[PDB]
């Protein structure tokens, strides 16, 4: 699904679909850290 | 499981031709000069196609060492602490494939 | 009121700041007709504090 | 313990900009575009004329102040535009300033151009007078005079720019500046009023402490930024009433 | 106890560093603003145990 | 009971003047104020240097 997810501004989540480490200065960016996205996904549901 | 063990004993590297010597002309001993360079250059990779690799031969040898130890029914601890180091070769193997 | 302490000397009748509004690139002796443009800020200035 | 450690930092920071902020209220006004103005008729003035400045001008000084003001886009005049579109243009951004795309701007639109000096945005100087419906004849390709327009003469608010009949005399009487003079002016009004500070005053100017020259504050404003990176316009329903 | 040595060397050597009082401090992180970015102090593990 | 009511006072005090949190981690961003100037670069308030 994606390591960093932006939002949309029709309000759905857009995931990247990339594996990226995370860095604070993506803080301030539009990116957002993928665990806490709190939407349930097929199959990882214990990582959720 | 003979020959599935024998595929652990695959190489993880790619067939590079010696772009630099025949530009410089230098004396090789074929018609198309390619070394073997055992692994391929990881940039920019959070978990590391080369170190995976070991992970895949463990987890094959933690099932051959294994059906060994329940064969001759030695102890849940003797076998733990195997099955410890082999995994303790996994975290030395994340240091070192960068 | 004007008084010495704000740097606005009003001895030649208009207000005189010394070192606010300079101009560059003149000669070293052409900066007094300035000194009564920024003599009109800290007046302004004073007011306005 | 913490009311007077809270008093005592407002106290200092609301008298820390204050030669910052007095010297950008009187220069507020002081930018300035480089226009052109060419003349239509018989016997006219140096300044009588439609008023034309360029599109690397216009995105530099001007656009940039229009999304700070809350006004729409001015409109893209092609040669089809009757005045009273460009009427709806003034009315709506409340300066005269209409972009240029394609087409010949026919003669009604020129009177309008003349009358109210709508500052008409070129994307360049190359072949300007065949860009208009010269019926008269009169219009050159060498008949200017570049002189420049200040912010301010074309802006007017009651909190953005500074523009009364007292400040737009002093700009006239101040010599040529520059971002090294602003810098020593603020620097001598430092010098002049030392401002008043506690025990505890003191220990915060002393603790930041020295920094205070880098940022400009022309036009400055308290905006939103997307995460993009881009400057958003003021929204009455998401900032504060004090940052508009 | 014996077999937690593997658990208690990971407790204690975690535990070791945080510093007090920066439990004072933190405290006062959790209503502060924030005007530089704070970033995490570097756990290097490597979840093998 | 001891550490919740010092959170609800020290909340309210002077200088701690932004949000700090929305609830949702999954949502929430410091709302990003800067300091624009058409004559200049912008300077940021929330910015890692």
């Amino acid at each position: 699904r994606g390591a960093t997810y932006t939002i949309n501004a029709a309000g759905e989540f857009e995931f990247s679909g990339r594996n990226e480490k995370w860095d604070q200065s993506l803080y301030l960016s539009e990116h957002f850290p993928a665990l806490f996205s709190d939407v349930p996904l097929a199959g990882a549901n214990t990582i959720i | 499981t003979i020959i599935a063990i024998m595929r652990l004993f695959t190489p993880q590297g790619f067939l590079r031709t010696d772009d630099l010597a025949i530009a410089a002309n230098f004396p090789r001993a074929s018609r198309n000069p390619q070394t073997y360079i055992p692994y391929t250059n990881q940039r920019g990779t959070v978990t590391n196609e080369f170190a995976s690799r070991f992970r895949t031969i463990v987890a094959t040898l933690a099932n051959v060492v294994n059906e060994r130890a329940v064969q001759d029914d030695m102890q849940k601890a003797t076998r733990s602490c195997t099955k410890q180091w082999l995994r303790h070769l996994e975290t030395q193997f994340d240091n070192i494939a960068v | 009121f004007f008084d010495t302490a704000t740097g606005i000397d009003l001895t030649k009748g208009i207000p005189l700041v010394q070192d606010l509004l300079v101009p560059i690139g003149v000669t070293a002796g052409a900066e007094q007709s300035a000194e009564y443009v920024s003599g009109l800020l800290m007046v302004l200035f004073k007011v306005m504090t | 313990t913490t009311l007077s450690q809270s008093l005592s930092v407002a106290q200092v920071l609301s008298k820390l900009t204050l030669p910052d902020a007095f010297i950008n209220m009187i220069l507020s006004g002081g930018d300035s575009v480089v226009m052109r103005t060419y003349q239509t008729e018989a016997d006219d003035d140096l300044d009588e004329g439609i008023r034309m400045t360029t599109y690397d001008q216009y995105l530099s000084h001007i656009r940039e102040r229009l999304h700070i003001t809350n006004v729409p886009d001015p409109i893209y005049i092609t040669g089809a535009s009757t005045p009273d579109q460009i009427a709806a243009s003034v009315q709506a951004t409340h300066v005269a300033v209409v972009l240029y795309q394609s087409g010949v701007i026919n003669g009604s639109a020129s009177t309008y151009l003349r009358e109210n000096e709508v500052l008409v945005v070129m994307p360049d100087y190359y072949d300007v007078v065949s860009r208009f419906a010269n019926a008269n004849l009169q219009m050159n390709n060498n008949r200017y005079h570049e002189s420049v327009l200040e912010i301010a003469d074309i802006f007017d608010q009651a909190d953005f720019i500074q523009t009364s009949d007292a400040v737009r005399q002093l700009r006239a009487l101040m010599p040529t500046l520059s971002t090294s003079q602003i810098r020593h002016a603020i620097e001598r009004i430092a010098q002049i009023t030392d401002v008043d500070s506690t025990d505890y005053g003191k220990l915060t100017l002393r603790f930041l402490g020295t920094l205070t020259r880098s940022l400009k504050m022309q036009n400055a404003q308290i905006r939103r930024i997307r995460p993009d990176g881009t400057v958003l316009r003021y929204d009455d329903q998401i900032d504060i009433e004090a940052f508009r | 106890n014996q077999s937690a040595a593997r658990l208690v060397s990971a407790v204690k050597a975690r535990a070791s560093e945080a510093d007090i009082s920066s439990i004072h401090l933190a405290i006062a992180r959790e209503v502060s603003p924030m005007f530089n970015v704070h970033e995490l102090k570097k756990i290097a593990e490597s979840f093998e145990d | 009971d001891h550490l919740s009511v010092v959170y609800a006072t020290m909340s309210n005090f002077m200088l701690n003047f932004t949000n700090n949190f929305s609830g949702n981690h999954a949502t929430f961003k410091p709302d990003q104020y800067v300091i624009t100037s058409p004559e200049g670069s912008y300077k940021p308030i929330i910015e890692r240097q």
